[PDB]
């Protein structure tokens, strides 16, 4: 026997990545779980030396930060590295769900991966919460203090859970002391839970864009796509390579590059452009708490998508309602983020509610009711053949 | 010589293969490091403090 | 919102740091560092700036020890307590006019002159946002009036600021010789202002081209080695003999 | 848990057939899984135990011929390609041959599961 | 100052209140605002009456 | 080592759990001995004629029609908060 | 040097809409404060007029700035 077949964690390396059984025709969409890793290894590698020079403190973190920049040897790379890349994350992230939900990848056998891919993606947007506020910029300020908030929408502990967080009655230095903490701690459990997202997926395989079984032509991983994920490698890293060698806040909004004074009020007080959606849908109700509940459902609506999708056949490459449908939502997500990004003015105001009530009804009256047309005209038609 | 050669020297064992891959990448970044040097020296004329010195402090 | 109380859009120019491989003109930037230093080190603060920042780009090491020189800090306890003050070093910050933040505020009616070392990143515009608030000052059209200790200044968010018209005619004595008009002058403070926000930055544009010329060719080969190992797999014949019983 | 259809109901009333003949005409061809020379009844999901018992239960013809147009299909959508327009699944050849076993099976366990739950009402 | 957060200058403006030089607007006696920049009146802090002594926090 | 473990659908090579194959015979050749950069430009070209002109408009639809609501919701909100919307 | 350029293109027949439209202004706005009443402000049309004119002339001189 092979040694690499012998000595257990040699075994454990081969059997996932030299030798596993690997539908023969899966396309160029399914690469972006090695992006992920990828992107996920560079911000943790460049975060631990990024945390070599940084003093949590609210009095003193935004010269520690300008000190980083302009005062370390290459410290500006390390700055702009780990900023664009955190963004360059959600992207990936956002290319690895759509892939899931249009060829359907959600509906057995491989239904534990969905879920702790959500939970993945809650956790990775907590985590760029706590990390966009270190900085102490005025966005950073104002916009954990307008989040923050948030937890007073619980009804009995509520308005007591805010102090706790807090640590004290407003934003101070205890507040940046356990944020960098939690920030720091989190994507090791992160990490975690993406060795049991593999784990989970590798007992059942992958999925291939026709949405039937593979178990006929199969091919190793080795070279076969140990190769063809060099090529988005190298991609994203000409992207990323230009976006922080020249256009380093690029990605950036010109209220950052200023100390944050608790007296000046910001015109808008909006967060990071991928979170944007969320806030948007959020601003939508015109109550407190079913803003809140709104705003978790909205991620917390991927769980039910198993149980409501009646389609005799699995993908979207054979359902033309599917290919229409699903393009009409990726453009009200759009539309729903550049909502989010502009004032609360009289006509953006109606444009949002629209789009947060076809947000919501796309997840509940449109996909089984398609799904069960397409079904009912296939049938009818296929019942008329020979007549 | 023709083709065989090349195969029997650097490409017919492990061992002769990453050496050469070795002494190739410290030949090529010294090679993209004049390159690079003299192509923004070429850029930037007139635009530079080492270009500009003369104008200022050379007349006191 | 309205667009009076929001200012009127920039103007666009073209800056020699704009383009793709091109740094700074640091003639201008020492022309524009004179400017600061002649007309707004007065109330205008720029504490994150040291001495030994301008070696090398816009003064030599003994222009800038001669400068520093004149300046006098407050260094720390004597053999007794006591403070004593220096002749001033090349490791010390440019002197900021005011002690605090409430001796602006006292000195200046009731505002506070931001501080100037990140300012043109801040902005919305950044260079041309400064250039054209700069060169912006004209007299109120009718029917808008202005109380007095405040200017009509349309580039401006609401169109009032607390500022008087810093660069006039003839301010400074250019050591290149150039005509010290409103518009060179602001010109070349904006320049000296951009590189106090970014100072990196021709490191920064020297190694992005090697950086990306690399990566290219390294993407280029891997497109065809792919293609190269891929080949019997895309190239298959499948021939289906039918089994008869 | 089921696919669903309202396929039975408007075959109740023939004018409502009638009528959505054009239509389904239209949405087939639309679909395009005749593009790939496959037929409808391959691309139903076999990953439960009711399907699986029932894919062993065909006849050994169908079988392989199943498994020749799965291969060939994949084989083409390796390269991104289709069959010329002489070699598309004729409607003549698209018929159900899946459904009924399927139907037995699913009977046999309702069947199980109706005796399951009993009851003694005096 | 409710508008953009500085220190006005009370027992002056057109209202005979808080004066706020900084954007030249106005604050009434009773401490609302009446006209100028400012879009909302001044707050109000959760202080105690405890005899000669006030506590505000 | 046992520990018997359950069900799957994937197996490993060798038992993959597949229904049985027959008459199935494959060709292919060696990648010494074919030539990459073949054909690529032509079939490429009409592979992406063809998905052009194939999905399109379930693409071209909704991001046209989102991009027009887009405009003219951009243009009457300037419109209204200016001089003239007000009145 | 701006000044002046920008007064030329503000003469210029490339922005005489929006000059006429601010001539407008200045006639109605002056009768009315004149009459006593402090409601109207057309700040507008002078952007309009000095965002044109700066276009116009900002370019030309901005190559000389040397
Ligand atoms: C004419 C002559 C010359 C023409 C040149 C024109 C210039 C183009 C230059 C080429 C550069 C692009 C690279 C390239 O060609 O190779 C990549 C790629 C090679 O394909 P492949 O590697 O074989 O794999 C894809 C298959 O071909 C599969 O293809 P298919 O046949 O199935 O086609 C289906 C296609 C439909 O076809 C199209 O749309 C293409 C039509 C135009 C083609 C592109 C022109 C622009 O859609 C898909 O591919 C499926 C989309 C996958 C879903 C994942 C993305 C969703 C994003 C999620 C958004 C947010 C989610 C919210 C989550 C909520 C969480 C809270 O070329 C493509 O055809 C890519 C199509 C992707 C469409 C993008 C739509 C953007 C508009
Ligand atoms: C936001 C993200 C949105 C999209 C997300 C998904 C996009 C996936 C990433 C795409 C990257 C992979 C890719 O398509 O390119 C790999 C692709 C290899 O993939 P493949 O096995 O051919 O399968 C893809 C086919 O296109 C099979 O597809 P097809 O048959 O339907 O053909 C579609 C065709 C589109 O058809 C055409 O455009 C007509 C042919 C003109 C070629 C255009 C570029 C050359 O696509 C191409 O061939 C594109 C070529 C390069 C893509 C540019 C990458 C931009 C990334 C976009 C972001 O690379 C090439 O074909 C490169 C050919 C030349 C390289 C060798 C140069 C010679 C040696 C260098 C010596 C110098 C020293
Ligand atoms: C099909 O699926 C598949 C995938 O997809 C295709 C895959 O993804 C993978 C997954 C493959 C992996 C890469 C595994 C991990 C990936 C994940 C599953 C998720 C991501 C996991 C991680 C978080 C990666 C782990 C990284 C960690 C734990 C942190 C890394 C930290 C560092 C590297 C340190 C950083 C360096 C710093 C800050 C300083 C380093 C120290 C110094 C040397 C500095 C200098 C100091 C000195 C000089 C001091 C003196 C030194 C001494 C004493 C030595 C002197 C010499 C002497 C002899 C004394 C698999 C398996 C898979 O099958
Ligand atoms: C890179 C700069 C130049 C650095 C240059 C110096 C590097 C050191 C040179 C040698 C490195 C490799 C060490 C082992 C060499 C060797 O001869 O191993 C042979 C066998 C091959 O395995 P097998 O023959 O197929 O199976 C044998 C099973 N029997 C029959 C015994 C039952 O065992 C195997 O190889 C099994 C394959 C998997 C186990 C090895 C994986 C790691 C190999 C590399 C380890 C060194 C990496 C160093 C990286 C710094
Ligand atoms: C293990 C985690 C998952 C993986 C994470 C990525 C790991 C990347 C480093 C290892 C990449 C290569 C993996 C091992 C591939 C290999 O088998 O090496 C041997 C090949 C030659 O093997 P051959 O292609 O079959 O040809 C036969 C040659 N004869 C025998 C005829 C002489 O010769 C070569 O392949 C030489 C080219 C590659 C060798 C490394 C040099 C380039 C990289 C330098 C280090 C930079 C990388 C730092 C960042 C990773
Ligand atoms: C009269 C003292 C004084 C002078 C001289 C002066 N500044 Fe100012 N500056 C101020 C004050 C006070 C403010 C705050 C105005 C406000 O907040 O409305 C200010 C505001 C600014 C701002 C902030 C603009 C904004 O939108 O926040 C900039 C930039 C600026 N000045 C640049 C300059 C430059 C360049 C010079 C030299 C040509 C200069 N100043 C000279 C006192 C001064
Ligand atoms: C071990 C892992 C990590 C460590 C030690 C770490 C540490 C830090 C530190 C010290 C900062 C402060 C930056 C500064 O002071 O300028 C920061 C910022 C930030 N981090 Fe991380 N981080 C880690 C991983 C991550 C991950 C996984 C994400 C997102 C998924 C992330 C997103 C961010 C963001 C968005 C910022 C703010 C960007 C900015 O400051 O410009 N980080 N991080
Ligand atoms: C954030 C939301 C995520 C969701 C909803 C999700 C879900 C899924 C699903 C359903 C699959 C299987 C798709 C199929 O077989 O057709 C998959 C594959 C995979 N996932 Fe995720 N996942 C997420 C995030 C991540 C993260 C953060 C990582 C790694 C850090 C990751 C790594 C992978 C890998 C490597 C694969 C297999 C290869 C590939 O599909 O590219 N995923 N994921
Ligand atoms: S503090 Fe803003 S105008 Fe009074």
């Amino acid at each position: 026997m092979k040694i690499l077949k012998s000595n257990p964690f040699l075994a454990l390396a081969n059997n996932y990545m030299i030798d596993a059984p690997e539908p023969s025709n899966i396309s160029y969409f399914w690469n972006f779980g090695s992006l992920l890793a990828c992107v996920l290894v560079i911000q943790i590698v460049i975060g631990i030396l990024l945390a070599c020079f940084y003093i949590p403190n609210m009095d003193l973190a935004f010269l520690s930060v300008e000190r980083i920049v302009r005062d370390v040897n290459y410290g500006f790379l390390l700055r702009a590295f780990h900023a664009n890349g955190a963004s360059f994350f959600f992207i990936f992230l956002y290319l690895h769900i759509g892939r899931g939900l249009y060829y359907g990848s959600y509906k057995y056998p491989r239904t534990m991966t969905w879920n702790i891919g959500v939970i993945i993606f809650l956790l990775t947007i907590i985590t760029a919460f706590l990390g966009y506020c270190l900085p102490a910029n005025q966005m950073s300020f104002w916009g954990a203090t307008v989040i923050t908030n948030l937890l007073s929408a619980v009804p009995f502990i509520g308005d007591d859970l805010v102090h706790l967080l807090w640590g004290g009655f407003s934003v101070s230095n205890p507040t940046l002391n356990r944020f960098f903490s939690l920030h720091y701690l989190m994507p090791f459990v992160i990490a975690a839970l993406s060795v049991m997202h593999l784990i989970a997926l590798h007992t059942n395989g992958s999925s291939n864009p026709l949405g039937v079984t593979a178990n006929m032509d199969r091919i190793p991983m080795n070279p076969y796509y140990l190769i063809k994920d060099l090529i988005t490698i190298f991609i994203f890293l000409i992207g990323i390579n230009y976006m922080a060698f020249y256009n380093p806040y690029g990605f950036m909004e010109p209220d950052c590059a200023l100390p944050a004074d608790p007296l000046k009020t910001p015109m808008s007080i909006v967060p990071e452009w991928y979170l944007l959606p969320f806030y948007a849908i959020l601003r939508a109700i015109p109550n407190f708490q079913l803003g809140v509940i709104a705003m978790l459902l909205s991620i917390l609506v991927l769980l039910l998508l198993p149980l409501l999708d009646f389609s005799a056949i699995r993908g979207n490459s054979f359902n033309p309602f599917g290919k229409f449908f699903f393009w009409t939502f990726v453009a009200d997500f759009v539309i729903l983020a550049w909502i989010g990004g502009s004032h609360p003015e009289n006509v953006f105001i109606t444009i949002g509610a629209i789009a947060t009530i076809f947000y919501f009804s796309y997840f509940f009256i449109l996909i089984p009711v398609y799904t069960i047309l397409g079904n009912t005209l296939i049938d009818l038609n296929l019942s008329s053949i020979k007549r | 010589m023709a083709s065989s050669t090349i195969y029997n020297i650097f490409f017919r064992r492990n061992s002769s293969f990453y050496a050469t891959i070795f002494v190739s990448a410290f030949f090529a970044k010294i090679g993209f490091d004049v390159f690079t040097d003299s192509v923004w020296k070429r850029a930037n004329a007139g635009l530079t403090w080492d270009e500009v010195k003369p104008r200022f402090l050379n007349k006191d | 919102g309205t667009p009076k109380e929001e200012g009127l859009h920039f103007i666009q120019h073209d800056w020699p740091q704009s383009k793709v491989l091109s740094g700074f003109d640091h003639a201008s930037l020492r022309r524009g560092f004179q400017v600061y230093r002649e007309v707004c080190s007065a109330c205008h603060s720029l504490n994150l700036i040291a001495w030994r920042h301008l070696v090398g780009v816009t003064h030599t090491a003994d222009e800038a020890k001669q400068m520093a020189s004149e300046v006098e800090y407050e260094d720390g306890p004597d053999d007794e307590g006591n403070m004593f003050k220096r002749p001033g070093k090349l490791s010390d910050f440019l002197p900021p006019p005011y002690p605090n933040v409430e001796a602006a505020r006292a000195s200046n009616n009731g505002a506070a002159p931001p501080d100037l070392s990140c300012v043109v990143r801040g902005r919305h515009g950044g260079q041309d946002y400064i250039y054209s608030l700069l060169t912006g000052y004209t007299e109120p059209p009718a029917g808008v009036e202005v109380p007095d200790g405040m200017n009509f200044n349309p580039f401006f968010p609401g169109t009032q600021i607390a500022m008087a018209r810093p660069l006039f005619d003839d301010a400074v004595e250019f050591e290149d010789g150039t005509p010290a008009t409103t518009a060179q002058a602001a010109k070349d403070v904006v320049n000296f202002l951009h590189w106090a926000s970014e100072p990196e930055l021709d490191i920064r544009k020297k190694m992005g081209f090697q950086v990306i010329t690399v990566l290219t060719i390294l993407t280029a080969l891997s497109m065809w080695y792919k293609r190269f190992k891929w080949t019997p797999i895309k190239n298959r014949k499948i021939f289906y003999q039918r089994p008869i019983k | 848990m089921k696919p669903v259809s309202l396929a039975k109901y408007i075959q109740k009333s023939p004018f409502l057939t009638k009528l959505l003949l054009p239509i389904s005409n239209a949405y087939v061809h639309l679909s395009g899984y005749r593009k790939y020379g496959l037929r409808y009844d391959d691309l139903m999901l076999e990953e439960n135990d009711d399907t699986q018992k029932a894919l062993s239960r065909l006849p050994k013809m169908e079988s392989y011929d199943r498994v020749y147009r799965i291969r060939r299909a994949m084989q083409l959508s390796i390269e991104n390609k289709i069959l010329p327009k002489s070699e598309w699944t004729k409607p003549e050849e698209d018929y159900h041959y899946l459904r009924p076993v399927l139907a037995e099976v699913i009977a046999e366990r309702k069947e199980r599961e109706a005796f399951d739950a009993l009851i003694v009402k005096k | 100052c409710t508008h953009l957060g500085c220190v006005p200058i009370g027992e002056a403006g057109d209202y005979g209140g808080w004066f706020c030089p900084c954007h030249g607007s106005h604050y009434d006696i009773s401490g609302r605002i009446r006209r100028g920049p400012a879009p909302l009146n001044l707050a109000i802090p959760a202080y105690t009456f405890e005899g000669s002594k006030i506590i505000i926090g | 080592g046992g520990a018997a473990g359950g069900k799957t659908y994937l197996g490993w090579w060798g038992h993959l759990g597949g229904p049985k194959q027959k008459g199935i015979i494959t060709y292919s050749l060696s990648p010494f001995q074919q030539r990459p950069m073949a054909g690529f430009f032509k079939t490429s070209t009409q592979n992406m004629f063809r998905r052009v002109m194939t999905e399109g408009l379930y693409v071209a639809i909704p991001f046209g029609i989102a991009y027009y609501i887009y405009c003219w919701g951009k243009e009457r909100n300037e419109f209204l908060n200016s001089k003239h919307g007000r009145h | 040097p701006l000044e002046k350029m920008t007064q030329e293109c503000m003469d210029a027949p490339d922005c005489k809409e929006v000059k006429h439209h601010f001539e407008e202004c200045t006639a109605r706005v002056t009768k009315k404060v004149e009459q006593g009443d402090k409601s109207e402000d057309c700040i507008e049309e002078f952007f309009h007029l000095y965002h044109c004119a700066r276009d116009c002339a900002d370019p030309k001189v901005f190559k000389v700035l040397v």
